[PDB]
C-alpha cells in the first residue's frame, strides 16, 4: 500500500560491481562521492561483522541526504531491518529518552529461527464425522487424495473439531499442518452438486496437487530483538507489541535476552541479521540522548546508526554552546561524516525528468527547460511540487501534455518562499508581527 | 500315540491363544458408546450422467 511519494522514484543506490556510482541508475543522479560512501556503508552492513559504527550525512537542504538513506534502504531490501525515526519521536510521555533510544536501537537487529514443518496437502475424497447426540464421543475418517496416491486417516477429536470449524467438503483442496493444526482452504476441485443456495460461487477451480501427500517444508520466523524484549518483559508484553505501553523494560531482561540470543547463535538455532537505524534531523535530540548514543554504540548487539543534519554550527539542545554540526564533539569523534553538495543545472533537469516519469506527467522540452530554470532560481522541491499542479492545469485545458503556459499559470498561482517574503515585507501592516500588532482595517 | 494326542492338544491351545489375542485387539479397536444414537455428516464425490 503506497502512493507516489517524494522518494518513491529511487530503487537503490545504483552502483556497479566495484562500488563505482553510475551517472544515473536506480533513480539516483549525481552525488558520486556520497553514493560511493553509502555503498561502502551498505557493504559494511551486509558483511555483518562491524558493530556499532556511526555515520553522519551532512549538507545543505535538498541535497539528497534522505534520498541517500532511502537508496541504502532499498539496496538492503527486505530481510534486513531498517528503522527510520525522527529526532522528535524520542521525546515521549510514557518512556524515558534513554528507553526510547534503546527500543529504537533494538528494533534494528533481527533474529531468524528456521523450523522444518510437515504439511499434508491434497484434494478431499470423502469426509465422515460421526457424533452422538447428547454425547461427547466423536469418531471420523477422511480420504485425502493426490494425483499419485490416496489414503484414509482416522481422526482424533481435535482434528475433527478443526475440520468442522473450517467447513471442509468433498470438493475442497486443503492443507494440514501436523504441528500447528491449522487447516487452510486453498480452493475448490469441482462444483457443489447444484444445490439452491450458492449456485455458481465456486467457478474458480484449482488444479489438484501433485506428488507426495505428506511433504516437509521449512518456515522462517523473523522477529526483532526489541520484540523479544517486549515479550519477555512481562506477561502482558505481547499486547504491548501492538498497543504500545511497553514501559521501561528492566535491564536484567535485556541482559538475559542478549545472553540467550548469543547462545542461540553459537548453537545454530538462530541467525542474527543486524540492520541500520536512521535518525532524521538528529539535531532535535537532547545532549542526554547523544551521551547515551555514545555509550550504546559500544555494545556488541548494536546496529549501524546513520544521521542527517543540515544545521552547520548550531546550539546543541540542552546546552548553551554552539557545536560544529549541532552535535557534541564526543559523538563527532566516533562518527564518519559523508558530505553532500549542491546540484548542477543538468542534475536538476534530470531529477525533474525522473520525477515527471514517476508522477506520469509528460513534459514538453520547453516546459522542462522552464522548470529547470525555475528550480535553479528558487528550489528543486518547488519545481518538483509544481510538476503535478501543472499537469492538473493541463488537464483542465483538456490537453495530454504540459506546455510552457501551464507551468506559467502554476507559477502564478503558487508562490515560492522568496516571493512570499517579499509580499510580506511590502505589506507588513497586514500581518501579525512578533510584537503582536496588526492593522485589520483598510482605511 | 500319546505324544500325537498331546501335540494336537498343544496345536489347538496355540490356535486358541492367537485367536484370542486377535479378538482382544479387535475389541480394543471397537471402543465407542454402546447402543447410542449417532449423528453422521458425510461428503463424497458423486458421479453424474445426463
Ligand atoms: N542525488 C539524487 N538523485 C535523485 N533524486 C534526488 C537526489 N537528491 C535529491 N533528490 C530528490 O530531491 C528531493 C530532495 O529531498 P531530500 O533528500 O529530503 O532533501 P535533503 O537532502 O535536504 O533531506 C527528494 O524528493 C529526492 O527525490
Ligand atoms: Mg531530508
Amino acid at each position: 500500500l503506497s502512493l507516489i511519494a517524494a522518494h518513491s522514484h529511487i530503487t537503490g543506490l545504483g552502483l556497479d560491481e566495484n562500488l563505482q556510482p553510475r551517472p544515473t541508475s536506480e533513480g539516483m543522479v549525481g552525488q558520486l562521492q556520497a553514493r560511493r560512501a553509502a555503498g561502502v556503508i551498505l557493504k559494511m552492513v551486509q558483511n555483518g561483522t562491524i558493530a556499532g559504527r556511526a555515520v553522519l550525512v551532512a549538507g545543505p537542504p535538498s541535497t539528497g541526504k534522505t534520498a541517500l538513506a532511502m537508496g541504502v534502504s532499498q539496496s538492503l531490501g527486505k530481510d534486513v531491518p531498517f528503522t527510520a525515526i525522527a529526532g522528535s519521536e524520542i521525546f515521549s510521555l510514557e518512556l524515558s529518552k534513554t528507553e526510547a533510544l534503546t527500543q529504537a536501537f533494538r528494533k534494528s537487529i533481527g533474529i531468524k529461527i528456521k523450523e522444518e514443518t510437515e504439511l499434508i496437502e491434497g484434494e478431499v475424497v470423502e469426509i465422515q464425522i460421526d457424533r452422538s447426540i447428547t454425547g461427547g464421543h466423536k469418531q471420523g475418517k477422511l480420504t485425502i487424495k493426490t494425483t499419485d496416491m490416496e489414503t484414509i486417516y482416522e481422526l482424533g477429536n481435535k482434528m475433527i473439531d478443526g475440520l468442522t470449524k473450517e467447513k471442509v467438503l468433498a470438493g475442497d483442496v486443503i492443507s494440514i499442518d501436523k504441528a500447528s493444526g491449522k487447516i487452510t482452504k486453498l480452493g475448490r476441485s469441482f462444483a457443489r452438486s447444484r444445490d439452491y443456495d450458492a449456485m455458481g460461487a465456486d467457478t474458480r477451480f484449482v488444479q489438484c496437487p501433485e506428488g507426495e501427500l505428506q511433504k516437509r517444508k521449512t518456515v522462517v520466523h523473523t522477529v526483532s530483538l526489541h520484540e523479544i524484549d517486549v515479550i519477555n518483559s512481562r506477561t502482558q508484553g505481547f499486547l504491548a507489541l501492538f498497543t504500545g505501553d511497553t514501559g521501561e523494560i528492566r535491564s536484567e531482561v535485556r541482559d538475559q535476552i542478549n545472553t540467550k540470543v548469543a547462545e542461540w547463535k553459537e548453537e545454530g538455532k538462530a541467525e542474527i541479521v543486524p540492520g541500520v537505524l536512521f535518525i532524521d534531523e538528529v539535531h532535535m535530540l537532547d545532549i542526554e540522548c547523544f551521551s547515551f548514543i555514545n555509550r550504546a554504540l559500544e555494545d556488541e548487539f548494536a546496529p549501524i546508526v546513520m544521521m542527517a543534519t543540515n544545521r552547520g554550527v548550531s546550539k546543541t539542545r540542552g546546552t548553551n554552546y554552539k557545536s560544529p554540526h549541532g552535535l557534541p564533539l564526543d559523538l563527532l569523534d566516533r562518527s564518519i561524516i559523508i558530505t553532500t553538495k549542491s546540484y548542477n543545472e543538468q542534475e536538476i533537469k534530470t531529477i525533474l525528468s525522473i520525477r515527471a516519469q514517476e508522477e506520469e506527467v509528460e513534459l514538453s522540452s520547453d516546459a522542462l527547460d522552464l522548470l529547470t530554470k525555475t528550480g535553479v532560481e528558487t528550489s528543486l522541491r518547488y519545481s518538483s511540487n509544481l510538476i503535478s499542479v501543472a499537469q492538473q492545469i493541463a488537464m483542465k485545458r483538456k490537453n495530454n501534455t504540459v506546455e510552457v503556459e501551464d507551468v506559467k499559470r502554476a507559477y502564478l498561482l503558487f508562490l515560492d518562499s522568496a516571493r512570499s517574503v517579499k509580499y510580506v515585507q511590502e505589506n507588513e501592516s497586514q500581518y501579525i508581527d512578533d510584537q503582536g500588532n496588526v492593522q485589520i482595517s483598510i482605511a | 500315540k500319546l505324544n500325537i494326542l498331546s501335540l494336537d492338544k498343544f496345536k489347538e491351545q496355540e490356535v486358541w491363544k492367537k485367536e484370542n489375542r486377535l479378538a482382544l485387539q479387535k475389541r480394543q479397536k471397537q471402543k465407542f458408546q454402546p447402543n447410542e444414537t449417532i449423528l453422521q455428516f458425510l461428503s463424497t464425490a458423486w458421479l453424474m450422467t445426463p
